[PDB]
């Protein structure tokens, strides 16, 4: 009786039909092994802290031992907090936040420090750094400070402040001199919108580097960026030509050609693979909680979310350090944690672009600031 | 009649709480008598303010007078857009638009770039803190790429209390590697005392070097360090000791004693107890404009619970935040009106330099000029 | 300190007004308002009205059509002016400041001075000797007795001895008949020294102010 | 109106015991309760605000609790300074109502009443009417009947009881009556006694004049 | 001195009382471990001449 057959794991996702959900069900799908995970998704929109408070009250009232879902700018500090003061591990592919405790589990590897490496391997000393308010900011700090630190010329423009005009007058003002240097801090569906944009005053090629401050820079598209004279860098964290992504995608397929699944993976984007390695790490922490005979078990029924004095969690710290001390090879690469829930141990492969030429500058890593070739 | 309203006050302002009493006090009019439900708490837990929210949703509070931390606002504001409960907060303006919020600090902002470009400033470093919020480093950020400026800006809120001192002066170091004798200090009462006190220690405060606090407080923090030092400092004041109901408000505020009313045996007063001062004014003009009309705000016991599905807001809360977004008054902050949004206009902000006198007001910025 | 010392006139005619004041001293009648309540014999205090900082005033739905709260802030007085003031009126009035610590308190509450509105004139006291009709002391000390009567107003203060040997002295309180005070008291005396030294009760009138001593 | 009633009208409790007043209110008073302290002479003072916190200078013995329309204040170690009244009020709507309280006095020994009658004077005599004074001392508690019988004849018409309150150092409520009747029937009387009927001593004692 | 240490100009002085011989290193070592209620002024690392 220390670890039951089935474990209630809860969700809570954006979107009732994405690319994310389905990975999430598929991987949900894939593993057989005790204890068999059951979710719970709800849908949530994730930009209501009173609809997030109520979907994870609603969901810790239910004996739930962990939550699986996404959040945004609005809503982190609320889940963050949430989760710290009941003792509740919260695994979340979203983007990553500068503060907060070990109980929350980041999947997304940062990208501040690759960032500067490929700045100071590109040795850039005046250019312009567009940043999304929603959330570039935790990174726009680190960038102004090294710039500080770096005697930089960084000119910081935001996405939603400035305007169609605006956009003109910050591209003719860079256009004042000769080299032109830009570096955006905008996820993937932000970026391919801002394309359409960016394609208007980039035709002319006449020495454009974007650095793309993206984990996907294999899903934006390429042909906008063609047919001119610009050359763009991005990092990559999925590598769908090794041998497991080949063999987790070709399973995939396989099932989505027998059994489809809600809505197809057209385009594969790279929160589908972290989110089918979080999956796989709530997996493994329960199979490495069962197997050492630690009695999990929800006694008291029915467990208040709000109530004076908050009773933390009984077991909650061990399935913390048990989710904290998974560590294997999924889809994203070598997923491990240190002690802060972060992602560490992880490599980043710098891809440029120019002349339609795929080319693998290098890889990252925390003890190498970066590794050409 | 009784008007139950709560109060969120976090772990340590005493003095803020002191004034609210005062105001209480004073203001206590015949048509209604508020019963203030208060509850210390950590403002920048967003755990602890869910659970006081709930907890005085529960009693059927018509208002919450608190304040939060930038941790906390999106809770705030989005448990109030959606109970419909109004929240009058002394702290910093929300970014953006929000129903049933009425702010109460004016936007500085405007005021510092107006000073900014007063100065004709061109190069100058920006040390800032993420206390209340990032609106005011992009707006200088923007400011600056439009006006070709030369902005270092740096966030001086990790600094770890342990080795503050290290910290401080390697960056003082590296600001004078690039030559910086202009420095504008966007932080708190506690922090800008900090950061003048390193400044003392390295010997940067002699003739050559200008500072601008940018904060509604100026005359808060100690000046009388910096008074004698021989370079010359600006700041903003909201709150002047030169008008008539300041004085008569500050004649009846030093006497007060120490052991009763924590924080009142002093001469000058902080801007966030005079605009807590403020809002029970606001609060029971209000209360007293809902009760002249004869709108029947009475509500009976049935707030039920705070999380409850559907979130079902009561029919007399838009009438409620239509009252207070409508008050305006004459108060110790100066002239109070509030626009749509509930933000603070036609306000008027003293920019104040400090002499080898003591501080003397140079002029006045406002919105409309 | 603040401190409201509530003055008053004591004693006044039967269905005629009664105007009591208080200075408040060390808090500005400006600034915190006061509150005045009347407290009977051996019964609780309610509240009659209260003259708010403001200026403006609230008063009980009972003692309406009776009380009239009136401030002057610059004497920094408030003056209560209840008419037709009848012998159940007659009940001591206090006054007392509210303030607000996490709840609206009476912080700092006034003495109060007692008024007993009667028409009853002033009499001088009559003073009789209660003798025990016994020869042998039953008690260590002489237990004299001392009646009052046609006293007026209300009570007749006794004191054995004229105040000098109160010993024992069990002075009970007055009970008003006929708008007299009908006081009766037993003072221990010294009973070795009875009769050489007896205590000679001598009984007051609380309104003629006449002190008359009876053995 | 809300009416704060409190549950008991009077208590007694010797030193070194503790006792809790309770009260009960008509209304929710939503915790804004204070109860208050009733000296004597007059004196009254704040003793806890809020209904959960003492003020500011009391005396940390006395302590309060209760939530909603109950709410009882206990006082920890009794004293002679803690005999007094407390009352205690409820600040949550006008008109602020005040509740009796009651008021704990120091338990003695159980002692009987002495019965005492003094006789009346010549001038009482001529005057047109007499009065025996009944002075019943030493009576603990001054819970007490009096039963006034001039000639025998029990009349308890003209018997006007009023108690003294309890002295401290005395430890007991001495208790004061007249009894009446005509000068031309008194001094015609048998016998003018006064049976004073306690709790400690249910005997009877009655203190008799020859007339 | 901790406060002009870091203001930049130079200052210079005397010392009768070095700390870095064996005797005085020997009596600070049993000088700073003292109690400030029995030895007041003792709980200090320096010490006045
Ligand atoms: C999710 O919640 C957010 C926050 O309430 C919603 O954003 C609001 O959208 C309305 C739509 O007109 C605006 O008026 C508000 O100003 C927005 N909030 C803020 C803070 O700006 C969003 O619409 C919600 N999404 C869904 C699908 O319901
Ligand atoms: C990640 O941490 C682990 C152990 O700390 C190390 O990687 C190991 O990788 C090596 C090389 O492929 C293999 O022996 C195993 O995959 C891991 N070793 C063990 C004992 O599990 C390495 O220090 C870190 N970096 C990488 C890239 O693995
Ligand atoms: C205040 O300190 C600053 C040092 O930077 C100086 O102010 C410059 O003074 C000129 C006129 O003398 C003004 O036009 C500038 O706006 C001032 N600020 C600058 C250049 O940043 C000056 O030494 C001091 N006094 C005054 C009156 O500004
Ligand atoms: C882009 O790459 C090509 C070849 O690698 C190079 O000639 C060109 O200078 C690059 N553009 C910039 C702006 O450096
Ligand atoms: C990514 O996949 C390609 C294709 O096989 C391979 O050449 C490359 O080495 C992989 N990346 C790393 C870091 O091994
Ligand atoms: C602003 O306040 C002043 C002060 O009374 C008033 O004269 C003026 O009309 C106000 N302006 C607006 C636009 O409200």
């Amino acid at each position: 009786a220390n670890f039951p057959n089935n474990i209630q794991i809860g969700g809570l996702f954006p979107n009732q039909q994405s690319q994310e959900h389905a990975a999430f069900r598929f991987a949900l799908s894939q593993l057989t092994e005790p204890p068999k995970l059951l979710p719970q998704i709800d849908i949530v929109n994730i930009s209501d802290s009173f609809e997030m408070t109520y979907r994870f009250c609603s969901q810790f009232s239910k004996g739930v031992y962990a939550i699986f879902g996404f959040y945004e700018r609005r809503t982190v500090n609320m889940l963050t907090s949430f989760c710290g003061a009941l003792h509740v591990c919260f695994i979340t592919p979203s983007f990553p936040v500068d503060t907060s405790n070990q109980f929350v589990l980041q999947l997304r590897p940062e990208l501040q420090e690759a960032l500067i490496s490929i700045i100071d391997h590109y040795k850039w000393q005046t250019f312009v750094y567009i940043y999304d308010a929603d959330r570039g900011l935790s990174v726009l700090q680190r960038v102004l400070d090294t710039a500080a630190e770096k005697n930089w010329q960084v000119t910081a423009v935001n996405i939603l402040t400035t305007t169609e005009e605006g956009y003109r007058m910050l591209f003719q003002d860079l256009e004042k001199k000769k080299e032109r240097l830009v570096v955006v801090d905008c996820e993937s569906e932000r970026l391919n919108a801002i394309l359409g944009q960016i394609v208007k005053l980039e035709k002319n090629g006449i020495g454009y580097h974007y650095i793309l401050a993206n984990l996907g820079f294999m899903d934006i598209d390429l042909n906008k960026f063609k047919e001119s004279g610009a050359n763009v860098t991005g990092f990559q964290l999925v590598n769908y030509t090794d041998t497991i992504p080949a063999r987790i995608m070709q399973q995939w397929r396989t099932s989505d050609a027998r059994d489809h699944t809600r809505v197809d993976w057209k385009r594969p984007k790279y929160t589908s693979a972290l989110t089918y390695d979080g999956v796989k790490v709530m997996a493994e922490a329960f199979q490495s909680l069962r197997r050492q005979r630690i009695d999990i078990s929800r006694r008291g029924n029915a467990g208040d979310c709000l109530a004076n004095p908050a009773v933390p969690w009984g077991q909650g710290i061990d399935i913390q350090r048990a989710l904290q001390q998974v560590r294997f090879e999924g889809l994203t690469g070598n997923v491990q944690f240190n002690e802060k829930g972060r992602r560490t141990n992880y490599t980043l492969h710098v891809i440029e672009m120019k002349h339609d030429g795929i080319r693998k500058i290098g890889y990252w890593n925390e003890d190498d600031k970066f590794v050409p070739a | 009649n009784s008007i139950q309203i709560g109060g969120l006050f976090p772990r340590g302002a005493d003095q803020e709480y002191s004034a609210f009493r005062v105001g209480m006090v004073q203001f206590s009019t015949s048509e209604f008598r508020l019963t203030p439900h208060i509850d210390n708490l950590e403002v920048a837990n967003s755990f602890a303010v869910t659970n006081a929210f709930c907890s005085q949703f529960s009693r059927g509070v018509y208002a919450i007078f608190g304040f939060y931390d930038k941790k906390s606002v999106n809770t705030i504001t989005s448990f109030c857009g959606t109970l419909h409960v109004s929240f009058i907060t002394p702290s910093f303006p929300t970014d953006g638009t929000h129903p049933f919020v009425i702010q109460m600090r004016p936007d500085l902002k405007g005021a510092l770039l107006s000073l900014i470009e007063y100065y004709q400033w061109d190069k100058f470093a920006y040390l800032y803190d993420s206390d209340r919020g990032l609106s005011t480093l992009q707006a200088v950020l923007d400011s600056a790429a439009e006006k070709k400026w030369q902005v270092t800006a740096i966030n001086v809120g990790n600094i770890n209390n342990d080795k503050k001192d290290e910290t401080y002066r390697s960056l003082f170091q590296d600001l004078e590697l690039k030559k910086e004798r202009r420095v504008i200090l966007d932080c708190e009462r506690d922090k800008v005392n900090d950061i003048v006190d390193q400044v003392i220690t390295i010997g940067k405060h002699v003739k050559g070097y200008h500072y601008i606090i940018a904060n509604l407080g100026f005359t808060d923090g100690d000046l009388l360090k910096i008074q004698f030092g021989g370079a010359n400092v600006s700041g903003f004041q909201i709150v002047d000791y030169d008008d008539s109901l300041v004085s008569k408000f500050i004649e009846r505020w030093s006497t007060l004693e120490e052991k009763e009313y924590p924080g009142a045996h002093t001469a000058t007063i902080k801007y966030t107890s005079a605009l807590t001062y403020d809002a029970v004014q606001v609060m029971t003009e209000a209360f007293r404009n809902l009760r002249k009309q004869r709108i029947e705000i009475s509500r009976r016991g049935n707030a039920g619970d705070c999380l409850a599905n559907p979130a079902v807001p009561w029919g007399q809360g838009v009438e409620i935040e239509r009252a207070l977004k409508q008050v305006q008054v004459e108060g110790l902050s100066g002239n109070i009106k509030f626009d749509q949004n509930g933000k603070r206009i036609n306000y008027t902000i003293n920019i104040m330099e400090l002499k080898t006198n003591g501080p003397r007001k140079i002029g006045y910025w406002s919105e409309v000029d | 300190q603040a401190q409201l010392k509530e003055s008053g006139p004591g004693l006044v005619a039967p269905s005629q007004s009664l105007s009591i004041t208080c200075t408040v001293s060390g808090f500005s009648l400006t600034n915190y308002g006061v509150h005045w309540v009347r407290q009977p014999p051996g019964k609780g205090l309610e509240w009659l009205g209260v003259i708010w900082a403001g200026g403006s005033t609230n008063y009980n739905s009972a003692l309406m059509s009776r009380v009239s709260i009136s401030k002057d802030n610059s004497k920094s007085q408030v003056f209560l002016k209840m008419n037709s003031l009848q012998t159940d009126d007659t009940v001591m009035y206090y006054c007392a400041r509210e303030d607000y610590d996490y709840d609206w308190h009476f912080d700092v509450w006034g003495a109060g001075t007692t008024v007993t509105v009667s028409s009853a004139k002033t009499t001088p006291p009559s003073v009789y000797p209660l003798a025990p009709g016994s020869a042998a002391q039953t008690n260590s000390m002489v237990t004299l007795g001392c009646l009052v009567k046609g006293y007026f107003p209300e009570p007749v203060t006794v004191t054995w001895n004229s105040g000098s040997l109160s010993s024992g002295v069990h002075t009970f309180p007055a009970v008003l008949q006929s708008d007299l005070y009908t006081l009766s008291s037993s003072v221990t005396v010294p009973s070795s020294t009875w009769p050489s030294e007896t205590v000679t009760c001598n009984v007051a009138h609380p309104a003629s102010s006449t002190k008359v001593d009876k053995k | 109106e809300i009416q704060m009633t409190q549950t008991t009208s009077s208590l007694s409790a010797s030193l070194g015991d503790r006792v809790t007043i309770s009260c009960r209110a008509s209304q929710d008073i939503s915790n804004y309760l204070s109860w208050y302290q009733q000296k004597p002479d007059g004196t009254v003072k704040l003793l806890i605000y809020y209904t959960s916190r003492l003020h500011s200078g009391v005396p940390s013995r006395f302590s309060g609790s209760g939530s909603g329309i109950d709410y009882s204040l206990t006082i920890n170690n009794l004293e002679q300074e803690d005999f007094a009244t407390y009352f205690c009020q409820q600040g949550n709507t006008l008109p602020l109502t005040f509740g009796a309280g009651t008021k704990l006095e120091l338990k003695r020994a159980d002692a009987a009443p002495t019965v005492s009658i003094f006789p009346p004077s010549s001038e009482q005599l001529t005057s047109g009417g007499a009065s025996v004074v009944c002075f019943l001392n030493n009576f603990y508690p001054k819970d007490i009947n009096v039963k006034w019988k001039i000639d025998g004849s029990e009349r308890q018409n003209g018997v006007l009881n009023s108690w003294t309150d309890q002295d401290s150092k005395d430890s007991t409520y001495s208790m004061s009556s007249t009894l009446t009747l005509t000068k031309d029937e008194y001094e015609r009387h048998n016998s003018y006694t006064c049976e004073a009927t306690h709790k400690t001593s249910t005997s009877p004692i009655v203190k008799s004049f020859n007339r």
